[PDB]
């Protein structure tokens, strides 16, 4: 459901991401703050199942955002893995991994894990 | 409060 | 960096991934199980920190692969999050999340977590 | 807050767990189904920070449940890691890892990851 | 099994954990950084499958350590989830979650994820 | 629907 | 053995 | 180097 995924999504932390789902399974867009100021916009790229099951299952997808743009660099990257569920109350349920660039000594604490639920409202 | 882009950072800290 | 990441990488499980690191943080390539086999090749897209710290820290990156191509579809997607470490023994240490498209009832068991280490040899 | 943690908790999946927080940082109890039938009760043991910060931070804790009792055995174990937050709407926010006993060949898909929010109501 | 798990284990990071596997699935012991140093010893408690499959599968288990003892307190807790594999090269392969007590504002970055491999040598 | 203790299984499947 | 692309699946199952 | 019990901390920081 490329038509179902394409659009603006909001999470519970105050972040917004606009994405376009290509017919070829590509996901491209921008991840930004609620405000949308230029310094807080980051490129996002991912992939999704462009031919999901028809037994009522969700649509598997994932995307990545490296936290660097033309204004700032947080030397880290986050990947979201989850599935899109359509309907009147459509949502994208995800779990993410945030990895920071670290020295070998700090590699053990380089990755944070969490979960985000995105809605169209 | 938020000092990382992921938690919706608007202004640098 | 770009020059360091671009190339062919091998994991400890029998998979090979060829990637090209773009000047502005783009990661593009193919993830495959066996060479010379079209049915086992999948598109991968991701992002990396194109201007990493110079204090000896790794380079943060991440990429996604939706397990569907022109021949097969596993209705799932995997995202790898980690960092590239250069040197004579260069490698990419990652943690991954594999999410399968599921019904609402099976959503609780939709995501697998693991870790892969990729080397140039 | 041993007094705050001790009691009955409910998650969003229909599971119930009764726990007693010892003054020594010990967590002991039972994890069961909403119904509470004998065949669905499992032993749980864990640990918690018995002297948390007083700056408004949550109380770190974790527990484990091996899915075997005197009636059934699912050859798996789940560990919940998270923190307790007191108040009128007290809750325990967690992320869990469910590992199943597998052969070496299936070890890569032996661990599921998710998240549970437990409330007193 | 019980006899196989009971004993001293070492991870690849410099930590040592001594554990005793009870006949009914209990795991009890100590997690330490350096021997002969009281300030680095912490209590650990967990559970394991005391009747694993006999098809060559691993033994599911998990344990928790709250990082507080009679001398120090890191206001955090780690849970390890994995399986024990017997043999001449016996080991315990795990994935772990480290949760720190945080304020509501920092809850999103409260949990770290990683993996440890423990060996008898 | 639920065939594992974690999702609240009551009766075996 | 391996039936998913990730564990290096070559031939279908 | 290591300031948390998990990475094998021996002496306080």
């Amino acid at each position: 459901a490329e038509a179902g995924i394409t659009g603006t999504w909001y999470n519970q932390l105050g972040s917004t991401f606009i994405v376009t789902a290509g017919a070829d399974g590509a996901l491209t867009g921008t991840y930004e703050s609620a405000v949308g100021n230029a310094e807080s916009r980051y490129v996002l790229t991912g992939r999704y199942d462009s031919a999901p099951a028809t037994d009522g299952s969700g649509t598997a997808l994932g995307w990545t955002v490296a936290w660097k743009n033309n204004y700032r660099n947080a030397h880290s990257a986050t990947t979201w893995s989850g599935q899109y569920v359509g309907g009147a109350e459509a949502r994208i349920n995800t779990q993410w991994l945030l990895t920071s660039g670290t020295t070998e000594a700090n590699a053990w604490k380089s990755t944070l894990v969490g979960h985000d639920t995105f809605t169209k409202v | 409060r938020c000092c990382h882009p992921q938690c919706g950072m608007v202004e640098e800290c």
